């Protein structure tokens, strides 16, 4: 039940795509870009668990 | 670079209680300065030489 980080793509030749992902990305980074100024924050502290 | 190699130092450096921003340098340099000075204002060029 931990929060979700991103997984990447190692470099590969083109025209090569079968391995599927039914999962949306981390779509809240831009939401955080909004919200740390929509809450009008200048300086603040963030946290994340062990895993 | 994989940013997890620095994520431990972020913690205790934040626990020094300091004031630090974090920025990426992209793969092309002249495009970075293109994105800089076209949007750098006077106050931005001031805080950037700081």
């Amino acid at each position: 039940g931990s929060p979700r980080t991103a997984c990447h793509l190692n470099p590969s030749p083109d025209g090569e795509a079968y391995t599927l992902a039914s999962r949306p990305p981390v779509r809240l980074n831009d939401v955080m870009l909004r919200l740390v100024t929509e809450l009008r924050w200048q300086k603040f502290v963030m946290f994340y668990d062990s895993e | 670079y994989d940013i997890r190699g620095l994520q431990s130092f972020l913690d205790q450096a934040s626990r020094l209680g300091l004031d630090v921003s974090l920025q990426k340098v992209d793969k092309n340099i002249s495009h970075v300065f293109t994105s800089l000075f076209t949007t750098m204002k006077t106050e931005e060029l001031n805080r950037y030489r700081d």
